[PDB]
C-alpha cells in the first residue's frame, strides 16, 4: 500500500509524473478538486493548496501548482496562470510585444503530511514564442521556448520535456526527501 | 504505530475463533449503498430550513443543526424519519445491498452480536440475503421479546427506522444517552467487559461512545494491573484516513488502528473481512 | 427575539437587588488582558510539537488537541500550566487589569457568587483593586477551609493556576466531569436550582456546561409546571457574535439571549455592568 | 447599534460608502481581512467572499468585490483586477492595443445574514485611457473612461464618480432590500 | 591556606582543558537577578502565616520553618512554586540576565555537566542566551528522555519549578534525599568519582551536599591511597566571605577555598570565569 | 494543642502497666548536676582554641564547631574525653545526684529499657543509688556480653566516656551514623516498632534523631493503616520552651508535646515521674 498520494484532477500532469515516478510502489493517486487562494506568488498558492487538499483527503497528499510569470507583463499571470489559457489561448502570443518576449516558467511541490508543509520550487528561464506551435504536451506549452532551445515543449517529446521543464528536476528532489 | 491488513489478520483470526470478537459498523458501512453520511443529512435539513448547506454547517455542530431543525416547527421530526425511511430502506438501495462485497463478506461469518449505529436495515438485511436469521434489538420491548436460540442479535445503538422513538439524532437526545441507561447503552458496557470490537466504517465523532471506552479505562486501571495485563485485550479500528492526533487518543483505550487501502474503500474492508474467515 | 441592553436592564436590576443574580464569566472576559483565548492556546501547543498551527487544528476539537499535548511527553501538561502561569498572570496583565472598564464595573457591584472557567487571578484580583475582598474555591480544600462572613465567593469552576491537579482541559479532565461529582459541579448545580446567571464573554462550547442546563430542565419538565410558571426564572446571554441556531437551542434551557454592540467590545460589556447598579 | 455591516479592509472603499449610504444609523463597519478566491468570474468571487467574511464577524455582513473585463484581454483580469494593479500600474494602459480600448468595470455588493447570500451586480460600459490622468479617486481610476464621458474616474469628484460608477445604482438597490 | 585569584586559575585551566571540571552554582549565583535567597523566602513564608519576620527565624532552620509553612493549610506548598514562578522566572529576571556579567563569562566556556540547587531557569537561560543549547535533567523521565549527541546537561540538584514534585524545600524533602536514592544524587556521586567541581555562589548549609562529600573520602580513606595520591584531585570553592571554621572542614574532603573579593561579588565572580578561558 | 501534667499522667499509666514506655533521656537531665550543656562546651573548646566564646559561635553549628576542634591539633578530642571524665563523673557530681528529685523518682519505677544521649554515669548510677542494678550498653561488644537475666538495659546511644571510641560529638561521627548501622541505632529502630518513648530533658536537634522518627513514618504510612490506626501509638515529649514550629513538625511522627511548668524545671520533672507510679 503507498504512503504518499499525488492529487490533481489534471489527467494530462498524472502520466507525466508516472513516467518518471510510476514504478515506485511508495506513492499512489488521488482526484480530488481544491480551489486556489488569489495571489500572484507561487509560494503562497501551493503552500495553501496543500492544506486544502490534505482537508479532502486526510492522507499524506502531494500537490503542484506552477507559474508562468513574463517580464513584459511585470510578473503576470504568476500563479494565476489557470484562468489566462482558458481566456487568452493563442491571443497570449500577441498581446505580449515583440522584442521584451522573456518569461520564467515555474513550478511548485508540496507535500504535507499532516504536521509540515515542505515545498519544492524548480524554475526554467524562458521566452515567449512569436506564435503557438506544436502539438504535443498540453495547456501552454505550444507558446514556451526555453532558453538555449529553439523548441517549445509542445514539440519535444515526454523525455526531451522533462529535460527542460521544472518537473524534471523535481522528481529526483520529491524521491530523495521522501524516500520513494 | 500502526496495524496494516496483513498484520491484524491473525490477530482478529483468534478473537473470532474464540467467539470474542464483536463488529461495530457506522455510517461509511453503508455509503456504496448511495447513503448520506452525517454531512449528507445536514445538507438536506438545510434545504428544507431555508439555508445554504455552506452557512448552515458553521452555526453548530452535527448534534446542534438536528436540534435546531426539529424545534423549528411541531412535528418536524417525525417527517425526517419517514423521508429517511423512504430514502434509506429503498428498493434501489435493497439492490445494491445483495451485489456489495462488504455485505456478503460481513454475512459470510457466523457473528453471534453485531453493533451499528445508523438507522437502515442493511446489516440485519445482509444476514437475511445469505440465508441466515437476524435479530433486532432496539428499544426496551425488544430484549424482553421473543427470539429464537442461536441466531445473531444486531444491536441497533442509535435506534431504527421502524421505531421512530429510538432515534438518537438530535442534541437532546445524545445528553439523554449520556446516562449510559438505555437498554443498547446496558447491553455495550456489559459486552465492552469481556470482548473485542471491530469498527468498521466507523469514526469516533459521538462523545457517548468515546465516553463508554473512557470509563471502561476507569475500570481497568483501578484494578491495578501490570503494564504486560492491562494491555492484553485490544479493540480494533478499521479507517483509511485516521489523522494525526486521534490514533494516539484511542491507544490510551486499547484500540489499534488498521489503516486500510484508501483508493478503494469497499475492497479494502471487504478483504478485511474475508481474512478473518 | 433577542433582548437589547436597554430592554435587559430592567430585568437584571430586578434579579440583583433580589440577590439571586450570579456573573459567569468566560474567555473572552479576559480578552482585554491580551491574554490567548481557546484558539491561541492550540497554536502554542502546535509550536511545541512541532505542527503548523493551521494542520494541527483539524485534527480535532480544543478537548482532543490539549489530549493529544499531554500524552506526548511525560511531564509536558506540568509544563504548560507553569508557563500559563507566567503569562496570564503576569505582571503587565495586572497594569491592564486596573485601567480595564470591565473589571471596575465588575468589582462595583457587591456580588456574593462569582463563576469562572478560565485560570487567571484577574476576577478576583478585580475585586481586590476595589478594595473589595474575594474568596477562591477551586478545589475540596477550598470550599471546607476556613473564609470571612460576608465575602464574595469566586467559585473557579475549571480550576486555578496555583493548583495544577484543579485543571480541567484535556479531553480526559472533560470526561471526569461528566459525573457532576466535583466540588465545583456540585456547588453548581445547587445555584442553578434558585439563580439567574448572567454569562458574560462566554461562549457554550463545553459539553459539560450544557449538559448542566440540559438535566435542569429534566427538573423542570417533569415537576410539571405550566407554561406560564415553567418559563419565570431566565437565565441570560450576553454575547456579541451569537449566530443563527444557537440562540434558538438556549430558549429550551431558559436562557435569553442579550445582544451587545460588536464594534467595541469592551465598552458594550461595561455599559451592561454598570446598568444593573 | 447597526444591524448590518459592511466589511472592508479598504480605506477608500469605506469612505465612498459612506458619502451615500452614511446617515443610515442601521449599518456599521468592519475590517476584517478575507482570501478571495481563483476565479475571473464576479458572481463566483463575490459569492465566496460573504460566506468567508461572514465566518470572521459571526454577524449579519456586506462585502464588496469588483471587476476590470478588458475586451482586448478577452475578460481579464475580471475579478482578478486586485492583483493587475498591483503588478502593471499604468503599463496596463501600454498593453493593451490602441484602438480597441473597450472594457467594462462590473462592481458587485453580497449581503449575507447567516443563512442566505444575495448577490447585486451593477456594471459600467467604457474604455482604458491611453494614459493615466487624474489625481483624485484611488485603483485604476486614472485609467478608465465611461462611455459618452471624456474624463476619467480619477478626474471627477466623489459625487460626479457615483453618478458613473456601479456603486451609485448599488445604493439604491442596497438600501431598498435592506431597509437602511 | 586559602587560594587566590590568580593561583587558582592556572588549576582550573588544566580542569577545563581536560574536560574534568563542573560548575556547582547556588542560591548567590542569581542575587544579582534580584531573586531571594534562603532568607527572604522565610521573610516572605512568615508574611503569609502572620509571623513577624525576625520572631519567625527564631524557631527553628531553614528546611524546619519552610516544612512548618507547607503543613499549616491544605495546597500551601502548591501555591509557594507557583507564586515562586512568578518572581523567580519573570520577565524582568530575564532581562536582568543578558545583561548579567556572570552568566555571559558562564555561557562563554563550553561546559558539558552543570549542577545547580537553585530553581530558576537562568542557567540554563543563560545557555540559551549565547547561542547554545541546553538540556535541563531534573527528574527520572528527563534522564531517560530524548536529548542531543553533544549538549551540555543543566542538572536540576534540588528541583525545577516546571516540574513540582522534583522541588525539595522542606525538611521531609531532605530527608527523603538522605538514601542518595533520586536520580540527581546517583549522577552526581559517579561525577564526582572523576571530576573536580568548582563551588560558585554556595554555601554548604545543606546536609546532604555535606554527607555526598563525606562518603567520597570513605572510598577515599578505605582505598589506601598515600599522602600524595590522596589529595592529588581536588575541588574548588570560591566564597567571598567563609569563616574560620569551614574552610578546615572542606580539608579534609579535598575542597580548596578560592578567597573572592568582597567589595564587588559580581565582578570577582565573572573575573574567575574568563580566566578560565 | 499540648497536653498538660495531669492530661497526659493517665496516658503514661497505661503504657507503663503494659511495659511498653521507655524513656529517652538528654543533656537537659543532668543539668541540676551543675553539668555543661550542648552550649557551655563550646564555650571552652573556645577557649582552648583561643577563641572567644562569641566569636566561635557564629561560625558554624554545633557538630561542625567539635568537627574544628578535632582537627586543630594530635589527640585533641583524646584531651577532651579525658577532660569531661573528670568534670562529668566527678565525685561533687556524684553527691548532687543521690539528693536530686528527678533521678530518684526516675529510679523508684522498674524500667526494662532507657536510652539516653549524655555521656556521663548518671542515669545508671541513679539506678545503682536505689539499689538497682543495671546494665550500660555502648557497643558491639556489650551487646554481646553477659548480662544478669531481668535488668534495665541503658542503652548510652551517643557513646560513654569509659569507651571513647563510641563517643558522637564531632560532624565526622554524626555523618557515621547516619547509615543507622551502629549497634545502638538498630536497637533503637527495633523498640520504635513497638513502644512509646518518654523524652525528658531532650530537645530534637539531632538530625539523626530526627531521621530515625521520619523512617519509622515512612513504614507508616506506606503500611496504609486508617486515619484512627496510624494515630493509636504515640510518643511524649515533655518540654518547658517549645517554641511554636517544633510542636507541628513532631505531630507529623506521632510525638505529643507536655507541656511542663517553666518555673521550676527540676520538679515540673520529678512531678511527672512521681505521676507515672
Ligand atoms: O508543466 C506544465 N506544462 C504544461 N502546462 C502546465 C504545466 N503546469 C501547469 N500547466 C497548466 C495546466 C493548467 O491549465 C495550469 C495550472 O493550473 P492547475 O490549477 O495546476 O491545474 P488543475 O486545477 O486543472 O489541476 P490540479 O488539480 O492539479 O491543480 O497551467
Ligand atoms: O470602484 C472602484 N473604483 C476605483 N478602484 C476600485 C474600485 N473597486 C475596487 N477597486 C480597486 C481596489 C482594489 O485595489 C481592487 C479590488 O480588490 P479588493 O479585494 O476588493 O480590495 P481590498 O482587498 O483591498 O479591500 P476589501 O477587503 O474590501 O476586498 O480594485
Ligand atoms: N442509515 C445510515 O446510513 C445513516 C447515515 C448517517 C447517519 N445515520 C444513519
Ligand atoms: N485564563 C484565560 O484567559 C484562559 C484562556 C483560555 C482558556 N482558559 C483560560
Ligand atoms: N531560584 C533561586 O534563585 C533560589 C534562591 C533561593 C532558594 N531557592 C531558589
Ligand atoms: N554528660 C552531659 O551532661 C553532656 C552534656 C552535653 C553533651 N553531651 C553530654
Ligand atoms: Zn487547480
Ligand atoms: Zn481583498
Amino acid at each position: 500500500a503507498p504512503t504518499w498520494f499525488y492529487n490533481t484532477t489534471n489527467s494530462e500532469k498524472l502520466r507525466e509524473l508516472q513516467h518518471v515516478l510510476g514504478g515506485s510502489a511508495k506513492l499512489g493517486y488521488l482526484t480530488a478538486k481544491v480551489t486556489e487562494i488569489l495571489d500572484v506568488d507561487l509560494e503562497t498558492v501551493i503552500r495553501a493548496k496543500a492544506i486544502a487538499a490534505y482537508r479532502a483527503v486526510r492522507v499524506p497528499v502531494i500537490v503542484e501548482h506552477g507559474a508562468l510569470c513574463i517580464d513584459a507583463l511585470n510578473g503576470l499571470p504568476g500563479a494565476l496562470v489557470k484562468p489566462f489559457w482558458e481566456s487568452l489561448d493563442t491571443r497570449l502570443c500577441e498581446v505580449i510585444p515583440a522584442g521584451q518576449r522573456t518569461a520564467r516558467a515555474r513550478g511548485a511541490l508540496c507535500y504535507c503530511d499532516g504536521r509540515e508543509r515542505h515545498v519544492l520550487i524548480e524554475e526554467t528561464e524562458g521566452e515567449i514564442a512569436p506564435s503557438a506551435r506544436g502539438t504535443g504536451g498540453f495547456h501552454w506549452d505550444p507558446i514556451f521556448i526555453p532558453k538555449g532551445q529553439t523548441r517549445t515543449f509542445a514539440e519535444m517529446s515526454l523525455d526531451e520535456k522533462l529535460s527542460f521543464s521544472p518537473l524534471g528536476r523535481l522528481h529526483t528532489r520529491l524521491r530523495t526527501e521522501l524516500g520513494l | 504505530t500502526t496495524l496494516t491488513l496483513s498484520e491484524a489478520a491473525p490477530l482478529l483470526k483468534k478473537e473470532f475463533r474464540e467467539g470474542r470478537l464483536i463488529p461495530f459498523l457506522g455510517a461509511g458501512f453503508s455509503k456504496p449503498l448511495k447513503l448520506p453520511d452525517g454531512s449528507q443529512l445536514i445538507a438536506s435539513l438545510a434545504k428544507t430550513l431555508g439555508f445554504e448547506p455552506e452557512l448552515f454547517d458553521m452555526h453548530g455542530r452535527f448534534e446542534q443543526l438536528a436540534e435546531f431543525f426539529a424545534i423549528s416547527a411541531p412535528n418536524r421530526l417525525q417527517r425526517l424519519v419517514y423521508e429517511m425511511s423512504l430514502s434509506f430502506d429503498s428498493a434501489e438501495a435493497e439492490a445494491l445491498r445483495e451485489k456489495s462485497p462488504m455485505h456478503r463478506a460481513l454475512a459470510a461469518l457466523d457473528w453471534r452480536t453485531i453493533y451499528t449505529t445508523n438507522y437502515d436495515k442493511h446489516v440485519e438485511g445482509a444476514l437475511r440475503d445469505a440465508g441466515k436469521q437476524a435479530a433486532v434489538l432496539a428499544s426496551f420491548a425488544d430484549f424482553q421479546g421473543p427470539r429464537a436460540r442461536d441466531v445473531c442479535e444486531v444491536i441497533k445503538f442509535h435506534g431504527t427506522l421502524d421505531q421512530p422513538d429510538t432515534i438518537v439524532l438530535t442534541e437532546s437526545s445524545y445528553f439523554q444517552r449520556m446516562a449510559l441507561d438505555a437498554p443498547p447503552d446496558q447491553r455495550l458496557r456489559a459486552d465492552l467487559l469481556a470482548n473485542s470490537f471491530l469498527f468498521i466504517g466507523y469514526s469516533f465523532s459521538d462523545t457517548n461512545i468515546r465516553y463508554i471506552w473512557y470509563r471502561m479505562n476507569q475500570l481497568r486501571e483501578q484494578s491495578q494491573l501490570g503494564v504486560k495485563h492491562s494491555q492484553a485485550r485490544r479493540c480494533f479500528f478499521a479507517t483509511h484516513g485516521a489523522g494525526l492526533v486521534q490514533p494516539d487518543i484511542l491507544q490510551q483505550w486499547n484500540i489499534d488502528v488498521i489503516q486500510l487501502d484508501p483508493t478503494d474503500k469497499s475492497a479494502s474492508v471487504a478483504r478485511l473481512l474475508e481474512s478473518i474467515a
